């Protein structure tokens, strides 16, 4: 299913003026906007070609929202420092991720809103979009403030309305790229590590979206405990790369098979070292 | 908490000596956000290096892609030099065209 | 999530500056809204107070007349400079815990500002309680007490009924507005009345006390004299009755 | 389009 | 806010106690997703009574309900089994529009809930002061809501408007108006005469 996400990072910096606020937006695995408060006149900027179609009023509307967030996160950072009895000399970070998952239809399938403090879960909106899960008692002070302000109700109206409507508009405006799955270009390489053991590397390249399954099989048995899997990485052209490796004793190269699962593939692939 | 950066150095397209390509340094799984990343050609700092905008994964750790246009050759050495709070000295990861 | 204001009532001479506070009592507010209400009861937005930024004034608002300051995350002040009688009105603020596109707003109690050219015209009320008629008791088996507050200026008065030291609301009705004692002038003193209806059995018991309370809002300590009359200070003027057996 | 209401933590 | 305009229909509404009252509001902007309703009693603050958001078609709280039609851009407040205490100015708002953030309010609806007088017993009583020889006032009371208490042409006679009290404990409501004059000659019939009082008015001699 298609999704839209906004990622916020608010960081205090005791000896560099006031807190820095950064926002990035994504439609699936494609980034389309950015904002960074670290400028004299900060402005929202396009990051995908299909969003340049939006007029000046769209950019001003976004800028106004992210300027509100800069101010709001400055106070939240100060408040969280008080909950944890932290010194004003230390630098802290609040992160937030929110957004919608679209169904096969144009319906909200799942809504999200999660916050973190110093890299750990802080407060998250539950699946019902009407209640919260707080990580500790500091987060329960935030929860009490958010229940009194009815933040869960505001989010539910956003997630069920504007979030899915704007995601659908973006998917239509960028359909040639956003609604096209690029299947991986696959191949298996061979690398001797010693005289009687060689590594077999299964490659998946130029694929979009990032979601992929790469598995090695010794005669058809999941070699999951012995497989080296690298984290999916961006190619830099909006496509992704990944590889799965196995240390194989010299002679049993034809014994091992690589299995590739991706939405761009009509049927899952089965590969082996050739020749 | 603190998370030390994971580093992958690779090229956009399969490396072909003499043929223009893009050298990538993907820094992920790190926390906090401040990070210094340099792309190196024969141990020297490449001056025209661009980077993606700051974002993060489901576990809240940050990720950035640093990249430059380059031309791989048989003998020129490419690397990525990374400094973060969790590192006592800059970490250097050499580019291996087979990884 | 209450919002409050101070002062709630102001009577001042022309040319004075009047500062009004708007406070979020149990939440932090980056924005507060200031309104003005006249007898034509619509809420007229005057200005938006912004934390760490200058106020946003609405169309038709004399900026230099109404100074808005966002003092902190809980306080905003409105200053009516060189007030004149035409500035007399009900000034009310609102604030909410949500920033950005406006959400739930909580209003303060309002401030009734009365600007007078001459403070010589200020008078407290005289209050009287009128005992229920025998004819009413005989005919209905109910007993209506009537309270009357007369000769007060300006329209700054609040009336309540106290039975046996406790305030009552059941069987009570007060005139929605006072009446001009002389409906053909700018300055005309006012009169207001109220009614409390109890059973005949309740009025008959002499152990029962009935008090009509009139809280009057007049001048303050600093306001000084040149005349001979008693100081028209903010005060309570009461009148009482007792149970009558026959 | 981002969410335009923000509430201090 | 620049692109948002909220219109309240009707501007004035009179309803009979026990009947239903409906106030409809229209809005113009698509960025409106929050719709509150405030009740303001005379000289008091607007109090939030109910609100609705763009993902909900209807919300009900006992006798009060709100409905929203986001396609047609209108929302309504419904008060059922109206009580005289519902008499107030009601304001609706929307949060849409571009520019400076604000709620955009309707200009208000003055709702008047006329009380139901099941057993009218009109009468004009004369009341005497407790404190001293202050001395007397005229009380026109127990008339039904069909009666109109008109002002006097005589400057020295004062007549208040009608006013309803509720004796909650014994399920009883009643109307009253007061008259007085500083002139010695004044009789309770000068104020509450044939044009105002019904033909069944109990009018004893003082």
């Amino acid at each position: 299913s298609h999704s839209m996400r906004y990622f916020y990072t608010a960081m205090s910096r005791p000896g560099r003026g006031e807190p820095r606020f950064i926002a990035v937006g994504y439609v699936d695995d494609t980034q389309f906007v950015r904002f960074d408060s670290d400028a004299a006149s900060p402005r929202t900027e396009p990051r995908a070609p299909w969003i340049e179609q939006e007029g000046p009023e769209y950019w001003d509307r976004n800028t106004q929202i992210f300027k509100t967030n800069t101010q709001t996160y400055r106070e939240s950072l100060r408040n969280l420092r008080g909950y944890y009895n932290q010194s004003e000399a230390g630098s802290h970070i609040i992160q937030r991720m929110y957004g919608c998952d679209l169904g096969p239809d144009g319906r909200l399938l799942r809504g999200h809103d999660q916050s973190a403090y110093d890299g750990k879960d802080y407060i998250a909106l539950n699946e019902d979009l009407s209640s919260w899960t707080a990580a500790d008692t500091a987060a329960q002070i935030t929860q009490r403030k958010w229940e009194a302000a009815r933040v869960a109700e505001q989010l539910r109206a956003y997630l069920e309305g504007l979030c899915v409507e704007w995601l659908r508009r973006y998917l239509e405006n960028g359909k040639e790229t956003l609604q096209r799955a690029d299947p991986p270009k696959t191949h298996v390489t061979h690398h001797p590590v010693s005289d009687h053991e060689a590594t077999l590397r299964c490659w998946a390249l130029g694929f979009y979206p990032a979601e992929i399954t790469l598995t090695w099989q010794r005669d058809g048995e999941d070699q999951t405990q012995d497989t080296e899997l690298v984290e999916t990485r961006p190619a830099g052209d909006r496509t992704f790369q990944k590889w799965a490796a196995v240390v194989v004793p010299s002679g049993e190269e034809q014994r091992y098979t690589c299995h590739v699962q991706h939405e761009g593939l009509p049927k899952p692939l089965t590969l082996r070292w050739e020749p | 908490i603190q998370r030390t950066p994971k580093i992958q150095v690779y090229s956009r397209h399969p490396a072909e000596n003499g043929k223009s390509n893009f050298l990538n340094c993907y820094v992920s799984g790190f926390h906090p956000s401040d990070i210094e990343v340099d792309l190196l050609k024969n141990g020297e700092r490449i001056e025209k290096v661009e980077h993606s905008d700051l974002s993060f994964s489901k576990d809240w750790s940050f990720y950035l892609l640093y990249y430059t246009e380059f031309t791989p050759t048989e003998k020129d050495e490419y690397a990525c030099r990374v400094n973060h709070v969790t590192l006592s000295q800059p970490k250097i990861v050499k580019w291996d065209r087979d990884m | 999530a209450v919002v409050s204001q101070h002062p709630s009532r102001v009577i001042c001479k022309s040319g004075t500056s009047v500062k009004i506070e708007c406070r979020s009592l149990d939440f932090q507010a980056t924005t507060m809204f200031w309104y003005r209400q006249f007898p034509k009861q619509s809420l007229m937005l005057m200005a938006t107070s912004n934390e760490g930024s200058k106020a946003t004034y609405e169309q038709g608002v004399e900026k230099d007349k109404f100074l808005i300051n966002h003092a902190s995350l809980t306080l905003s002040t409105l200053t009516v400079t060189s007030a004149h009688p035409e500035d007399s009105s009900f000034y009310i603020c609102s604030a909410g815990p949500t920033s950005g596109r406006t959400d739930t707003q909580y209003f303060g109690p309002g401030t009734r500002l009365t600007v007078l050219e001459d403070l010589k015209n200020v008078f407290p009320p005289e209050v009287a309680v009128f005992e229920p008629s025998e004819a009413e008791i005989s005919h209905t088996q109910k007993a209506t007490l009537v309270c009357l507050a007369t000769g007060f200026y300006p329209d700054h008065v609040e009336l309540s009924w106290w039975v046996n030291g406790k305030e009552v609301h059941s069987g009570v009705c007060t005139d929605p507005q006072p009446l001009k004692e002389q409906p053909a002038l700018n300055d005309s003193r006012y009169a207001l009345s109220s009614r409390l209806r109890v059973s005949a059995t309740f009025w008959q018991n002499p152990r029962n006390h009935f008090r009509c309370q009139v809280q009057f809002y007049g001048l303050s300590e600093n306001d000084e004299w040149t005349q001979d009359r008693a100081k028209p200070v903010t005060q309570i003027v009461s009148a009482e009755a007792w149970g009558r057996a026959d | 389009l981002p969410f335009d209401k923000a509430t201090i933590m | 806010s620049a692109g948002e305009n909220v219109e309240q229909h009707p501007s004035t509404l009179s309803v009979q106690e026990g009947d239903s009252a409906v106030i409809k509001c229209t809005y113009s902007d698509s960025a409106s997703n929050y719709f509150p309703w405030y009740k303001q009693e005379l000289g008091k603050r607007p109090q939030l009574i109910i609100d609705i958001r763009s993902n909900v078609g209807e919300k009900k709280d006992q006798r009060i309900a709100v409905t929203l039609n986001k396609t047609a851009k209108h929302f309504s407040l419904h008060i059922t089994e109206t009580q005289p205490e519902d008499s107030a100015v009601y304001f609706c708002a929307a949060d849409g529009g571009a520019g400076s953030y604000q709620l955009t309010f309707g200009k208000g609806t003055k709702l008047s809930v006329i009380p139901n007088i099941q057993n009218p017993d009109p009468a004009v009583y004369q009341l005497r002061d407790s404190k001293s020889s202050d001395k007397s006032v005229c009380l026109f009371t127990d008339f039904d809501s069909q009666t109109n208490v008109s002002q006097s042409k005589d400057s020295d006679v004062y007549i208040t408007d009608k006013c309803v009290l509720d004796m909650r404990s014994m399920d009883f409501k009643s109307n009253s108006a007061v008259a007085w004059s500083n002139k010695s000659d004044f009789a309770c019939a000068n104020a509450f005469n044939n044009s105002i009082i019904p033909e069944d008015t109990f009018f004893p001699s003082p």
